[PDB]
C-alpha cells in the first residue's frame, strides 16, 4: 500500500514515499497568476501555475505564497499545492493512499481541524496523521531527547525534546528566518547601486544570499579585513546577463541572526534564544539539554555557523558547562526524514485515524489519536 | 451510504433549549417551519512496553540499517565498529525495567520493539557489557586533551617564573608610583599585588589619550630590549588563560573512579570477558597515571609561583593569574600600537 | 428561518455519528458552512441552500439586509473606546482642581471650559452601559457563555 | 562670513543663503548641446548652454539631466551646475563661504565621496555639510517626529522620523516619481492623435501636466464621468499656436501614483506605501506617526491627492485611528527652507567638516557626519 509523507513548508515542500531517504519532489511553495494580457490564443493558457512551473515563468507572473510564517493563510491556494504534489508531481493517486503531515510548533487549533476536512473528503484518504515538525526532526539525527534550532524560511523555532514529546513551556519562537535575511539583503544591496523591487526579483537575490553569504566569527575582524583589502569581493552573474560585485555585505546577511538590531528587531540573537530557552527547563535536564544542540531547517547551512554560535554560547554558559552542536549534512531535509522513518514503523499503524473512524467524529478526531 | 460531514460547535442539549436560547422557539411550531429538498440532498453531496519507551528503542533501532538479530552479535561481541560515545548513552537509558521484564518472563506475536530485549536478555551481563566500552572510549578521547592543557600551565608558570622583564618593569612602576602619591597615605610601598598592571591606564595625562601605560612605553621605546621583550615571553601565559585545572582534575579523577569500580564487576565475569577486555581497562588505569603525577608538578610548580608574587594563599587561584596576565599583554599591545601611530603622525 | 434550515440538513449529513441531532450550534459554524463541497467542487452547501432559498425571494435572501449594520460594526472594539472616554475623564477632573487652585483669572475662562467638556462625556459613558444591557441580551440571545 | 545652501535636485536646483525666506536661485537642471551645424559666424557661440539658457534656446538643443533616479552619474555635467549657481546664478566666491547640501537617503555609497571631493578640491569651500532630504523637510514644519513622503523629480521616497533621527529601518522607497509621469503623458497622448518624441517637446507634455492634471478621488466614477459627458475637457495651446483638448487624460496620469501598474510596475501605489512604512516602527510610536504625514516635494501638488490620500490611509488603518496630513503651500521648497533654518542656529557650528579634517579621511569623511 504504501504511506506518503509529505510537509509542508514556508519556502519549499517536499513530499514522496516513506522508507526512503531523500524526498521524491522538492519544489517552492508558490502559486503565480498573470499580471499581463493574453495577445496569442492558440497556445493554452491557464489561470494560475503551481510549483516550479510558476518559477520557470515568474517573469510575467506575481508569486504569492500560501504560507506565511509557519500557519495557511490562503487556504484555497494550499488545496492546489497538495493537487498538484498528489497528482502531478508524485503522479499517485491519492485514495487507497494513507498519507502524512508535519504541523509547525505551536499550531493555531483551527487549522488542525482544517486539514483534516480536506484531505477526508475532497482526497478520499482511507488514513491519515499529523505530527510535529520539531519531534520528527530530532528523530533524523538519531536521538529521542535534544533541543532543535528548527530554523526554516517562515519562523525560527527552538523546541527542548524530552523523550518524544515537547516542553510547551519552554517552546520558543524568533521571526528571524530565511524570507527575513533576503529582504534585508536587497536594502543594503542598493548601497552599491543595485536595485531589487520585484518579487520575481527577489528568487534573484535569493541565490545571490545562498551562495556567496557566510558568518564570520568576529565581526570586527571581518569589518577591517573588508576596508583594509579587497579580497573578500565575489561576482555573481545575473539571469540577464550583468555581473554584480558585493563585498563586506557577503558576511553582514547572515550574522543579522546574531545582532538583530540590524533589521530593526529589537528581540535577542538565535545564540541567546537557545540559552533563554535552556532556563526554563528542569537543572538536572540541562547538561543533557545542551549537549544536544540539533541543527534543522534550510537557514542554518551557512559557513562557519555551526562553530560561531558555540563560541557565542560559551560566553552566556557556565565554564564547567559543556556544549555540542550537532549539525548534520542532510538539515536541509531533516524533518521529511524523521517522518519517513516513523511511517515505516511496524508498531506505528495503531495511530492512524481510520476511514471508518472518520465515519464517527468529524475533523475534531485529529486531536484524538494523537 | 455516505453524506459529507460538516464540523459544528454541538451545543449541550439540556442549555439550547433554555428560554433564553433561540433554539427553544424552533423547538415548537412558533416560527414559518422550511423544509429543505431532501430529495436532492442527497444525490449531490454522497506490545508490552508503554509508547515512551517502546517508540524510543525503534528509533534507536533506526540508525543501524540492521535486522534485529544482526544488532543483538554485536553487543554480544562488543563490537564498536557502528557504537559511539553518544550512541552508548542512548542504550543506557534505554534498558529493560522492573514491570518491563516480568512483562516479558511471563510470556512473532510480540513486536520488534521488544524483540530485540529477547535477544538482549540472552546476553550475560548485558548492563556491564555497555559500561565496559563506554569507559574505554571516553577514556581515550580524555587523555589526549588534559595532558596539552597540563603541559601548558606548567611551561608558562616556568615562563613567568624565569622572566627577566618583569622585574626590570615592576620596579620601574614601583619607583614612579612612589613619585606620583608622594606625601599621601598610597606609596612608599614595598610592592604591589599583580593587578596593579591592569589598571596602568587609568592615569589619564593632559592630552587625556595618553595613559601612564603608554608614557612609560614611549620611555621603553628607547631601549628596545628592555620592557618591549615582555609579550615575548607572555604568550604561553596568555594562552593558559580560561583553562581551569579545577575541572580537568576532577574529570580524570572521575572517570578512574567509574573505571576502577567497573573493574571488579569485569573480574567478577566470565574469563571471555577478561581476555579481551580487561588488559584495555588497566591500559587505561595505568595511562592516567602520568596525567595525574604532573598534576603534582603543577601544583609543585604553582606553589613556588603562588610565593613568587607574595600573594596569600587560596587568593591566587592559578586561574585569576592566567585571566589577569593575559588582559594585561592584550592592553600591552593596544598600547604598543597607539605610540607608534603617536610617533608617525 | 436560516438557523433551522441548517440545522434540520445538518442532522441529515451527520445522522449515525457523534455530531447531528443536536439543539443548537454556535454563531461561528455559518463560517465554515462553505467549506462542505459537492460532487461539482464547485457549489458548497452555501450554494446549495441558495439554490432552494431562491426560489422563496423574502426567505433566506431578505438576511444580508438585516446584517450590513453588524457587518459595519466589525473592527470597532470597545475596549479602547471605552478606556479613551475614562482616560480623558480622568485627567480632565486631575486638572479641575489645579485650575480651580489658580487664580480666577484662569479660572474665569478656563473652569467653565473643563466643565462643559466634563458634563458632556457624562451621556457618552450613560450610552455605554446601554450598550452593556443590550450586548448581555444578545450574548444569552445566541446561547453563548459569557 | 554667511553660509550657502544649495538643494541638488533632480529636475531642478534651488540654491540661495542662510536664513533667506526663499531661494535667490532656482532653475531647472538641465545642460543642453547644440545639435546644428553653426553656419553663422563672427558671432558669441556657446557649447555648454546650462540651465535657464538651455530652457529658452530648447529648440536647437537636446536637452539631457545629469541626475536620474536621484543618482548623479554625469560628474562633468554636474561641475557645470555647480559653477553655475557659485558664479553666474548667485555670483559668490566659494573658498570665503561654507555650503550646505542635501541628499536622499537610501543612496549609494558612492555618491556622497565623489560630492564631497569635487567641493573640497575644485571649489576649495572652507566647510561642507550633507544632510538627508526629508529630515530637512521636517525643520520647515518646525517639527521634529512625524513621516515625510518626499515625492520630488526622480524618486519618491518615504522617511519616518522620531525625535529629530530618521528610522533606517523603516524607510520606503519607490522609483515612480514626477518624471515617470511625464513619460506616461506622452504615452496616452498619442491616442488622441498628438505625437511629442523631441526632448524639447518633452518639457512642454510637463507643463501640460502641471496646469491640467489632477487627482481623481472615485476612479471608476470619474471615468464613466468623463465618457458621459464633455464637462471634464480643458485645452491647451502649444508654442506655435496649436490647440490640444485632453478629457479623462487629466486624472488618468497621476492616478499612477496609487496605481503603479498602469506603467508596468509592481510595487504598490504611496497610499500602501506609506501605511507599510508605520507598521516597520514600534507600535508604541505609532500614534506619533499616523497623525503627522507631512508631503513635500514638487510631486504633490496634484489637486486631490491630499483629499485622496487620506480616504486611501483611512481604509487601511483602524477606524479607531486618527489621521492628519499636513499640506503646507510651500513644499515646493520645504527641503531648502529647513535648510536655511538648520544653516543660521549657532548649533549647527561646531558640526562643519573643515579642510583639517576632510584630508584625514579623504572624501570618506562625509560617512562619519552626515
Ligand atoms: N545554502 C544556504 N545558505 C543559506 N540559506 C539557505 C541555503 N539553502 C537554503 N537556504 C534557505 O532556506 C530557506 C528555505 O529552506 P527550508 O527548507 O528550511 O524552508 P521551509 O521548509 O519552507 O521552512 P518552514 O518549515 O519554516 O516553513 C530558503 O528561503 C533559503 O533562504
Ligand atoms: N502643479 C504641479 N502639478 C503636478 N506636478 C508638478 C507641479 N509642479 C511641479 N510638479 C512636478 O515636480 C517635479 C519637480 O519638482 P521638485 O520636487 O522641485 O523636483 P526635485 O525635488 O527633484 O528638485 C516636476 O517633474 C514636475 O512634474
Ligand atoms: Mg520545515
Ligand atoms: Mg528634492
Amino acid at each position: 500500500t504504501t504511506a506518503l509523507v509529505c510537509d509542508n513548508g514556508s519556502g519549499l515542500v517536499k513530499a514522496g514515499f516513506a522508507g526512503d531517504d531523500a524526498p521524491r519532489a522538492v519544489f517552492p511553495s508558490i502559486v503565480g497568476r498573470p499580471r499581463h494580457q493574453g495577445v496569442m490564443v492558440g497556445m493554452g493558457q491557464k489561470d494560475s501555475y503551481v510549483g516550479d512551473e510558476a518559477q520557470s515563468k515568474r517573469g510575467i507572473l506575481t508569486l504569492k505564497y500560501p504560507i506565511e510564517h509557519g500557519i495557511i493563510t490562503n487556504w484555497d491556494d494550499m488545496e492546489k499545492i497538495w493537487h498538484h504534489t498528489f497528482y502531478n508531481e508524485l503522479r499517485v493517486a491519492p485514495e487507497e493512499h494513507p498519507t502524512l503531515l508535519t504541523e509547525a510548533p505551536l499550531n493555531p487549533k483551527a487549522n488542525r481541524e482544517k486539514m483534516t476536512q480536506i484531505m477526508f473528503e475532497t482526497f478520499n484518504v482511507p488514513a491519515m496523521y499529523v505530527a510535529i515538525q520539531a519531534v520528527l526532526s530530532l528523530y533524523a539525527s538519531g536521538r529521542t531527547t535534544g533541543i532543535v534550532l528548527d530554523s526554516g524560511d517562515g519562523v525560527t523555532h527552538n523546541v527542548p525534546i524530552y523523550e518524544g514529546y515537547a516542553l510547551p513551556h519552554a517552546i520558543m519562537r524568533l521571526d528571524l528566518a530565511g524570507r527575513d535575511l533576503t529582504d534585508y539583503l536587497m536594502k543594503i544591496l542598493t548601497e552599491r547601486g543595485y536595485s531589487f523591487v520585484t518579487t520575481a526579483e527577489r528568487e534573484i537575490v535569493r541565490d545571490i544570499k545562498e551562495k556567496l553569504c557566510y558568518v564570520a566569527l568576529d565581526f570586527e575582524n571581518e569589518m577591517a579585513t573588508a576596508a583594509s583589502s579587497s579580497s573578500l569581493e565575489k561576482s555573481y552573474e545575473l539571469p540577464d546577463g550583468q555581473v554584480i560585485t558585493i563585498g563586506n555585505e557577503r558576511f553582514r546577511c547572515p550574522e543579522t541572526l546574531f545582532q538583530p538590531s540590524f533589521i530593526g528587531m529589537e528581540s535577542a540573537g538565535i545564540h541567546e534564544t537557545t540559552y533563554n530557552s535552556i532556563m526554563k527547563c528542569d537543572i538536572d535536564i540541562r547538561k543533557d539539554l545542551y549537549a544536544n544542540n540539533v541543527m534543522s531547517g534550510g537557514t542554518t547551512m551557512y559557513p562557519g555557523i555551526a562553530d560561531r554560535m558555540q563560541k557565542e554560547i560559551t560566553a552566556l554558559a557556565p565554564s564547567t558547562m559543556k556544549i555540542k552542536i550537532i549539525a548534520p549534512p542532510e538539515r536541509k531535509y531533516s524533518v521529511w526524514i524523521g517522518g519517513s522513518i516513523l511511517a515505516s514503523l511496524s508498531t506505528f499503524q495503531q495511530m492512524w485515524i481510520t476511514k471508518q473512524e472518520y465515519d464517527e467524529a468529524g475533523p475534531s478526531i485529529v486531536h484524538r489519536k494523537c | 451510504l455516505r453524506m459529507k460531514k460538516l464540523n459544528w460547535q454541538k451545543l449541550p442539549s439540556n442549555v439550547a433549549r433554555e428560554h433564553n436560547s433561540m433554539w427553544a422557539s424552533l423547538s415548537s411550531p412558533d416560527a414559518e417551519a422550511v423544509e429543505p429538498d431532501f430529495s436532492s440532498i442527497e444525490r449531490l453531496f454522497s506490545t508490552f512496553l508503554d509508547a515512551k519507551k517502546s517508540l524510543n528503542l525503534n528509533i534507536f533501532l533506526k540508525q543501524f540499517k540492521c535486522s534485529n538479530e544482526e544488532v543483538a552479535a554485536m553487543i554480544r561481541a562488543g563490537d564498536t565498529t557502528k557504537f559511539d560515545v553518544e550512541v552508548l548513552k542512548q542504550l543506557l537509558k534505554l534498558l529493560p525495567e522492573k514491570h518491563e521484564i516480568e512483562n516479558l518472563r511471563a510470556f512473532a506475536k510480540l513486536a520488534s520493539a521488544d524483540h530485540f530485549y529477547l535477544l538482549l536478555l540472552a546476553i550475560p551481563c548485558y548492563q556491564l557489557r555497555i559500561e565496559c566500552m563506554l569507559l574505554c572510549e571516553g577514556a581515550a578521547a580524555v587523555l589526549d586533551m588534559v595532558r596539552p592543557k597540563a603541559q601548558l600551565v606548567l611551561a608558562a608558570c616556568e615562563s613567568l617564573l624565569t622572566s627577566r622583564q618583569l622585574p626590570i618593569f615592576c620596579q620601574l612602576i614601583l619607583r614612579i608610583g612612589n613619585f606620583l602619591n608622594y606625601g599621601s597615605h598610597t606609596g612608599d610601598a614595598d610592592g604591589f599585588k599583580i593587578s596593579t598592571l591592569l589598571k596602568l591606564t587609568e592615569t589619564k595625562s593632559q592630552q587625556n589619550r595618553v595613559t601612564l601605560l603608554h608614557h612609560v612605553l614611549e620611555e621603553a621605546e628607547k631601549s628596545h630590549p628592555d620592557l618591549l621583550q615582555l609579550p615575548r615571553d607572555l604568550e604561553q601565559p596568555s594562552q593558559a588563560a580560561g583553562i581551569n585545572l579545577e575541572i580537568i582534575r576532577s574529570e580524570a579523577s572521575s572517570n578512574l573512579k567509574k573505571l576502577l569500580e567497573t573493574e571488579r564487576k569485569v573480574s567478577a565475569s566470565v574469563a571471555e570477558v577478561q581476555e579481551q577486555y580487561t588488559e584495555r581497562l588497566q591500559a587505561s588505569i595505568s595511562a592516567f597515571r602520568a596525567l595525574d603525577e604532573l598534576f603534582e608538578a603543577i601544583e609543585q610548580k604553582q606553589r613556588e609561583l603562588a610565593d613568587y608574587l607574595c600573594e596569600d594563599a587560596q587568593q591566587l587561584s592559578l586561574e585569576d593569574t592566567f585571566s589577569t596576565m593575559k588582559a594585561f599583554r592584550d592592553l600591552f599591545l593596544r598600547a604598543l600600537k597607539e605610540n607608534k601611530d603617536r610617533k608617525e603622525q
